[PDB]
């Protein structure tokens, strides 16, 4: 038996959860318990907590993505069959380079692009300030919030930041399918191949790591599972013999070893590095170096 | 020297070859009879790239690169310069990684532990015997694989890819990547949670594994629970390299057009190929 | 240039993080010894950090780390050589005296609590209105060691209330009295629980708890310990 599904589930009255500082009254009832999602996690959906910032986020984030929808349907001539069709090639594209910075653009021509965008900027940096604001009422540390900065980092660059310094939106990321895996590939052939960006070859390292980590991490707490090793938080306060065991599997495989606090130091580390290093190497890109293989021969 | 707790467990047994012969350490490091085999495919392998820097004429590891035989060769021998060492190395590349592997199964039944990391480890080999045997072997060259350099290796990923156009239109590349960004969002998110449980705002008690399902609930509607994630991070970080073993071993063999054509099945479908309007008619 | 002052300042704060990553999981275990329990000469590069203090909820107090590390328990195992390195020996049953694969730690005689200060671990007897929701139903079920021999039945399953899991089964033996065994070690078949760490002669020297209706950390320390000990100890019997 392997753990890495139950064999057995058990169901006990509906987990309405920590009070703390939380205001009860934006927290939802609990929805249904999905005996599917039982058999690998947790089978109780709910209660969430919609306060104010919650109800802006989901409405401004729906309005940026109905904004992009629209524009695929008047894109398919109305047609259900051809939305279908071609849903991968529709595109709400920015303003072209004429624009410039301008927010002047008729709708047809990139106007619809700065509504989706704004509405997407509003969406994300609100359920940033959610994410702190739901950890400080359980007296939390803010660490799932400095995490996610490192993500609406890199976002921030390739749509905003960088588009800014170029002095144009046309060089932000257009909003479908097929053609932002396009303006992907073609940002790397303008900028003379992105292999020899440096800061993209770290972020390849840690993406790459964050993959080698979990493997790791989530392989050693299923085999120590067996001693209530998945029980992190009360390892931390009093080391069991899962912890000593997952230590020195590590020690005597490659030398050295983490603790059951530290190994999540490496893990959220080894993470944010992924979008902290690529979001410099976009930025860097077209503002202070326009070809990388050239950088790369004068190492400097 | 040892961990303050490392005695208990030091005791003999749970080695697959040599019972007790190869049964202790050298400082931290577990021996055993995979730990000598590691050791051996390592210091050939380590030789023969020396070997094959002095033929090159270089001992600079950004200009040290080892290719496999040429085309023409399929998958026969070659000379030792002209590929033969690649075949080699491969061999030992292999044989330490396989060791390596047999060695954790030997350090988990010492500790009375599940098999789950030298598990997760073989889909890393996977991956590798890819690109450097089953592929190539499949395609009927040894010259499909890429060769063992620093910067010469990326030389060959931008080559491959784009022999195919953008290689992101690989639908089972699309779905690797999905999994490589899924599994770097869930660590962060995993890392982050037990860090703010067991490190709370300055004067508080440690926070308990409720606080964690009741943030994530409060946040998302869903919380996966402490065992839940653990599975949850093993599952995507092995999908995401089952599924690049995948994008790679039909490269070339069943599909070796451009890419971005591949899609033509969904557009070309009978019941919308002939509707006007869009972008495909 | 800017790209160059930017990629030379990242491998320097890279230096650093990977400095203080080292030192933050050399909180347990450190310093290293000598076999004979003595501080070993050569520590490493990596200094010891400064002490933290975690507060732990319900009244528990506090841990500091690092802090003076002992075993507070003895260790029935002898040298095999001379030098450094080589396994050390049993002197008596490595089941019974917690060595090995069998290995304990001396955790708190406290049993861990949920947010509320309540026991995390009941049986589903007295965590109202815990039910088997999905998958076989194991209460009633006879238990089956490696040597395919029965050593008794399933008469309850242990629940942590607030993750809403199986965590033991308890079983009764031969003599009425019962044992936990850990979720994780069994196998729930269609008319048997089977268990491939333990033969049914070594069902009885599983470690008991001292309230029937709560375990300690300490406890669920020996039991694991020991039901894991059998993948390597009993296997003359399986
Ligand atoms: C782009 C934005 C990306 C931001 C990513 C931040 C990652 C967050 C990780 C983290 O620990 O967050 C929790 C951490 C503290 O959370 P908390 O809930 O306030 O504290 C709870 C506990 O009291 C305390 O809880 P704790 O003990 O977990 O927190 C202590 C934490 C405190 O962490 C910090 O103070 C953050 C360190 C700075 C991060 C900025 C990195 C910038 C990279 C520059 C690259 C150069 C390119 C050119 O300690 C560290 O992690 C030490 C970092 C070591 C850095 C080594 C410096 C090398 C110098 C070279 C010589 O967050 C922050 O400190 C805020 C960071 C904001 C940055 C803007
Ligand atoms: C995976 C798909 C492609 C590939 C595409 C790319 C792309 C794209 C990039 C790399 C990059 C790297 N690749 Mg590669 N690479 C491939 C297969 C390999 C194999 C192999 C299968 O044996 C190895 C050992 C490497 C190793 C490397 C590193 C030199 C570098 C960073 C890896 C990393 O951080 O991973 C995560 C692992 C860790 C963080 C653990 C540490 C591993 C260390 C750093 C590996 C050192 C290897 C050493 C130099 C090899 C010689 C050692 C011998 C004993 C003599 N690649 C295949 C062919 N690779 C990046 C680079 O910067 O290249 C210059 C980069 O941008
Ligand atoms: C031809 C293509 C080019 C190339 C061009 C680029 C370009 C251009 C970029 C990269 C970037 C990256 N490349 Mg590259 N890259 C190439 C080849 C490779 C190869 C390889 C050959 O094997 C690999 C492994 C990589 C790997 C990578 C990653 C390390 C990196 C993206 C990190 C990330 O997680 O972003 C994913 C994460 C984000 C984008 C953050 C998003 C956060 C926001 C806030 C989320 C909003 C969600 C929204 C509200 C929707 C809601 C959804 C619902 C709620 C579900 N590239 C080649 C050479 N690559 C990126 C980078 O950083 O470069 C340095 C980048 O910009
Ligand atoms: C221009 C280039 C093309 C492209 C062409 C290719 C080609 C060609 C390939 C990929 C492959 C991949 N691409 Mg691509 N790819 C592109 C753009 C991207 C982008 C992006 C954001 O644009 C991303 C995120 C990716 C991501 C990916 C991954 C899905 C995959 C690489 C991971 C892997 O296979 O690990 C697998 C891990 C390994 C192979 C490592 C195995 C490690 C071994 C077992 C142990 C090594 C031990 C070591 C020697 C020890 C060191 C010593 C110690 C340190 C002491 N590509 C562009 C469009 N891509 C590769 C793939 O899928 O391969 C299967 C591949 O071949
Ligand atoms: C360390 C970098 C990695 C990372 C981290 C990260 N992402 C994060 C977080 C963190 C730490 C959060 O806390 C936050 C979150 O709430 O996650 C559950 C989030 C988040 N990362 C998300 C997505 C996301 N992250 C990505 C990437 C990454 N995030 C990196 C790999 C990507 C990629 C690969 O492109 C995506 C698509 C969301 C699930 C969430 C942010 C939610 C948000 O801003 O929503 C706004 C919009 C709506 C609420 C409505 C959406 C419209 C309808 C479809 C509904
Ligand atoms: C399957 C999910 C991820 C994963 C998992 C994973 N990797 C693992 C493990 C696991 C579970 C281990 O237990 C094992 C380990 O010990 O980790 C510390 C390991 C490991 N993964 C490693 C590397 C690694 N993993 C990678 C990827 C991944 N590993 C996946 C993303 C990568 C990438 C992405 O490129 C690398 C580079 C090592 C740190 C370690 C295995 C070490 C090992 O096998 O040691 C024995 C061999 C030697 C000491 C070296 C021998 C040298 C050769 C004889 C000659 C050189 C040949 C080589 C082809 C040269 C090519 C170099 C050029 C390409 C530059
Ligand atoms: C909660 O639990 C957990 C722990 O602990 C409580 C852990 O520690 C870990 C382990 C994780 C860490 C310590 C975090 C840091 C790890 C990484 C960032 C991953 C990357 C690691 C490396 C780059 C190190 C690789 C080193 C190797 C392979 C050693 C090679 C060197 C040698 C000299 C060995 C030579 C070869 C042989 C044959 C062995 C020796 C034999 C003879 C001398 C003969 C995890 C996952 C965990 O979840
Ligand atoms: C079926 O019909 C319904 C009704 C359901 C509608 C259907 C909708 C559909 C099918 C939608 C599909 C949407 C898709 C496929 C979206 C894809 C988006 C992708 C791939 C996004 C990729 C990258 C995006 C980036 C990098 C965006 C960055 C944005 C910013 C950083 C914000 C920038 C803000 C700007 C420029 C404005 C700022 C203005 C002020 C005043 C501050
Ligand atoms: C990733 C979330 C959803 C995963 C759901 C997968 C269900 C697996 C069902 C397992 C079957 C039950 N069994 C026989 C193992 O006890
Ligand atoms: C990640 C997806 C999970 C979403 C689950 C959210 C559950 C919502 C609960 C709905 C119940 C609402 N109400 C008012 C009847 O209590
Ligand atoms: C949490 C830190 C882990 C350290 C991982 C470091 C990997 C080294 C990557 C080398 C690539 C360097 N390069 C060529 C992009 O400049
Ligand atoms: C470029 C990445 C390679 C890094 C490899 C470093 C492995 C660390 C080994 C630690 C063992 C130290 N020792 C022998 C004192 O125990
Ligand atoms: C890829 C980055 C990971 C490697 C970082 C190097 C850590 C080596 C620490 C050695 C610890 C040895 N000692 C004596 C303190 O146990
Ligand atoms: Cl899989
Ligand atoms: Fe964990």
């Amino acid at each position: 038996y392997q753990n890495i599904f139950s064999q057995v589930q058990v169901r006990g009255p509906a987990d309405l959860g920590m009070t703390e500082d939380v205001n009860l009254a934006n927290r939802s009832g609990v929805g249904p318990f999905s005996t599917l999602l039982g058999w690998f996690g947790n089978a109780q959906l709910g209660p969430i907590y919609l306060g104010s910032l919650g109800v802006l986020s989901l409405f401004s984030g729906l309005m940026w993505f109905f904004t992009i929808g629209i524009w695929f349907w008047y894109q398919a001539g109305w047609n259900p069959a051809v939305f279908l069709r071609d849903l991968f090639f529709f595109s709400l594209e920015p303003p072209a380079p004429e624009y410039g910075l301008s927010f002047a653009a008729p709708l047809k021509e990139g106007g619809l692009w700065l509504i989706a965008s704004f509405f997407m900027f509003v969406a994300v940096w609100s359920w940033w300030g959610r994410t702190y604001l739901r950890a400080q009422a359980l007296g939390m540390g803010k660490h799932t919030a400095w995490a996610f900065l490192s993500a609406i980092w890199l976002w921030m660059v390739l749509g905003f930041i960088r588009p800014i310094l170029m002095g144009s939106w046309s060089e932000a990321v257009p909003y479908g399918i097929f053609s932002h895996l396009d303006w992907t590939n073609n940002f790397s052939l303008v900028h003379g191949n992105l292999f020899y960006n440096p800061f993209h070859g770290l972020s390849i390292a840690f993406l790459y790591g964050s993959a080698l980590l979990f493997a790791m991490h989530g392989a050693t707490i299923l085999a120590v599972s067996r001693f209530g090793g998945e029980r992190e938080l009360e390892q931390i306060a009093d080391r069991g013999t899962a912890a000593e065991r997952a230590a020195l599997f590590w020690r005597w495989t490659m030398g050295f070893n983490a603790t059951m606090e530290g190994i999540h130091r490496w893990a959220i580390w080894m993470a944010v590095l992924v979008t902290l290093t690529g979001g410099i190497g976009i930025l860097l890109s077209g503002t202070v170096v326009d070809n990388w293989y050239v950088w790369g021969q004068n190492h400097g | 020297a040892l961990l303050s707790f490392e005695r208990k467990y030091r005791v003999p047994g749970g080695t697959l070859v040599g019972g007790n012969l190869f049964d202790f350490w050298v400082g931290p490091f577990y021996v055993g009879f995979f730990g000598v085999a590691t050791f051996f495919f390592a210091a050939l392998g380590i030789i023969l790239i020396a070997w094959s820097a002095v033929l090159q004429g270089t001992w600079n590891p950004q200009l040290i690169s080892v290719y496999p035989p040429a085309l023409e060769y399929g998958l026969g021998g070659a000379p030792l310069a002209k590929g033969g060492l690649w075949q080699i190395i491969t061999i030992c590349a292999t044989g330490a990684f396989v060791s390596w592997a047999l060695r954790e199964v030997e350090i988990c039944r010492k500790l009375g532990i599940g098999y789950h990391i030298p598990f997760a480890f073989a889909f890393a080999i996977l991956a590798y015997l890819t690109l450097v045997l089953f592929r190539p072997v499949m395609m009927g060259a040894w010259g499909y694989a890429f060769p063992y350099g620093i910067w010469t290796h990326l030389d060959w990923v931008s080559n491959t890819g784009y022999t195919y156009g953008n290689f992101h239109y690989n639908p089972a590349h699309m779905i690797a990547i999905s999994f490589f960004f899924t599994n770097a969002l869930a660590l962060a998110l995993h890392g982050a949670l037990v860090l703010s449980a067991a490190n709370p705002e300055k004067g508080k008690e440690m926070r308990t594994p409720d606080h964690e399902d009741t943030f994530f609930r409060d946040l998302v509607g869903y919380s996966i629970g402490t065992l839940g994630i653990h599975r949850l991070g093993l599952l995507l970080s092995l999908s995401a390299v089952f599924f690049s073993a995948l994008c790679m071993i039909i490269t070339g063999t069943i599909w070796f057009d451009q890419w971005v054509d591949w899609w033509q099945w969904w557009v070309k479908l009978p019941w919308w190929a002939n509707i006007p309007g869009g972008i495909n008619g | 240039d800017l790209a160059s002052l930017a990629i030379y300042s990242f491998w320097i704060f890279l230096a650093g993080l990977i400095y203080y990553l080292q030192t933050e999981n050399m909180r347990e275990g450190y310093p290293l010894e000598n076999e004979d329990g003595t501080p070993a000469a050569n520590q490493g590069p990596f200094p010891l950090p400064k002490p933290k203090t975690f507060i732990l909820p319900h009244g528990r107090g506090t841990l500091t780390v690092p802090g003076p590390e002992s075993e507070d328990r003895p260790i029935a195992l002898a040298r095999t050589a001379v030098s450094e390195g080589f396994p050390h020996a049993p002197t008596g049953d490595p089941m019974k005296d917690g060595v090995g694969p069998a290995s304990w730690v001396a955790r708190r005689d406290l049993p861990e609590l949920d947010g509320h200060g309540h026991n995390k671990i009941k049986p589903m007897k007295a965590a109202a209105g815990f039910h088997v929701s999905a998958g076989k139903n194991p209460i009633g079920l006879p238990v089956r060691g490696c040597d395919l021999e029965i050593a008794g039945k399933v008469v309850d399953i242990w629940v942590d209330i607030p993750e809403q899991m199986a965590r033991f089964l308890e079983v009764e033996l031969k003599d009425g009295s019962t044992r936990l065994l850990p979720m994780q070690m069994v196998k729930v078949q269609s008319n048997r629980v089977h268990v491939n760490a333990l033969s049914s002669d070594l069902f009885a020297g599983i470690p008991t708890i001292k309230s029937p209706t709560e375990v300690t950390l300490l406890e669920e320390d020996k039991i694991c310990g020991y039901v894991a000990g059998g993948l390597m100890y009993a296997a003359p019997k399986r």
